[PDB]
């Protein structure tokens, strides 16, 4: 019953060809509710859920002005840390912030979090008592002291106990039917030889929510993780989830193998037989 | 500068069957820079009418996103995705395997 | 809901 809410927000200069690209998504948990795309011709933050579409216009038209504003601060952002790390307008750069709140399954708020990277790594992030800032170079110190200075940890922190667990509440009602379902995955092991004496133990979970998932093989009881092919949770396109985890054994063996899935919608942990 | 390598996933949305109509997937993932070119893939051609996912990122500030069409297989067609990307040097395609 | 505070690096 744990819920987030998150913003998710990137900025790309692209020196000598415009103004940077900035990209905009809203989620609750794993599905994403809003977009806003500096290069697409609406100008608008757009609905990308059923359950946000009844908002009315002072929504839309609020939110589409806030993330303007939140894509005008990138861009001083981004000649910002040009200045910081003395670096010319040769290259394109990448600012990314990433904010949001969680609650329990009572709805009460748990923690929150604001946070940003430049060029793919750690810049400065709020910590968890709301309070203090992590600044990961000599560069984001600087930025630690102006924001300290400027109370901006208070701000956040009303935003983030407030507004956002307000909001996460409404909207968790207002689609509730997507939003507070919980899909078991639907788990099965395929086996293909690879030679005459070798083959693929692979392990499926299928249309699942919400992404959260663990998926490990075991033989005898040992657990084989450093002998495991793990791929990437992905979405199957209509709001659920696949994972596979795969080994190579030898042909034989596989009555010692044994899948052991967990996910929040299994009452119990899985485990699959070769038996 | 960081640059990691998209990690590329080629499937269907539901188990395949001939004749019955499906969605192909291109999923690509953990990549940095967001500057990347996908393309799906029908006996060699692109495949016009795909769509794609807003890029977002994980919590290790990795990019996604995915790409995706509409299909019906076919016992002859052949599917793949082809990926660029500054960490490649060149194109990479991956066929769609459906017997995983 | 989006946040309307202003944040600069």
């Amino acid at each position: 019953g744990s819920h987030s809410m998150r913003y998710f927000f990137t900025s790309v200069s692209r020196p000598g060809r415009g103004e940077p690209r900035f990209i905009a998504v809203g989620y609750v948990d794993d599905t994403q509710f809003v977009r806003f795309d500096s290069d697409a011709a609406s100008q608008r933050m757009e609905p990308r859920a059923p359950w946000i579409e009844q908002e009315g216009p002072e929504y839309w038209d609020g939110e589409t002005r806030k993330v303007k504003a939140h894509s005008q601060t990138h861009r001083v952002d981004l000649g910002t840390l040009r200045g910081y790390y003395n670096q010319s307008e040769a290259g394109s750069h990448t600012v990314q912030r990433m904010y949001g709140c969680d609650v329990g399954s009572d709805w009460r708020f748990l923690r929150g979090y604001h946070q940003y990277a430049y060029d793919g790594k750690d810049y400065i992030a709020l910590k968890e008592d709301l309070r203090s800032w992590t600044a990961a170079d000599m560069a984001a110190q600087t930025t630690k002291h102006k924001w300290e200075a400027a109370h901006v940890a208070e701000q956040l922190r009303a935003y983030l106990e407030g507004t956002c667990v307000e909001w996460l509440r409404r909207y968790l009602e207002n689609g509730k039917e997507t939003l507070q379902r919980t899909d078991a995955p639907k788990t099965h092991m395929t086996h293909h030889a690879v030679s005459d004496h070798e083959a693929t133990l692979r392990c499926w979970a299928l249309s699942f929510y919400p992404a959260e998932i663990t998926l490990t093989w075991q033989r005898d009881g040992e657990d084989q993780t450093q002998d495991t092919e793990l791929v990437e949770t992905r979405p199957a396109g209509d709001g659920t989830f696949q994972k596979w985890a795969a080994v190579v054994v030898p042909s034989g063996q596989e009555q010692r193998y044994t899948c052991h899935v967990q996910h929040e919608g299994l009452p119990k942990p899985l485990t699959l037989r070769w038996e | 500068m960081i640059q990691r390598t998209p990690k590329i996933q080629v499937y269907s949305r539901h188990p395949a069957e001939n004749g019955k109509s499906n969605f192909l997937n291109c999923y690509v993932s953990g990549f940095h820079p967001s500057d990347i070119e996908v393309d799906l893939l029908k006996n060699g051609e692109r495949i016009e009418k795909v769509e794609h996912s807003d890029l977002s990122f994980s919590k290790d500030w990795s990019f996604y996103l995915l790409y995706y069409t509409e299909f019906t297989p076919t016992e002859k067609d052949e599917y793949a995705c082809r990926v660029n990307h500054v960490t490649l040097s060149q194109p990479k395609i991956v066929k769609w395997d459906r017997d995983m | 809901k989006l946040s309307h505070q202003l944040v600069l690096l």
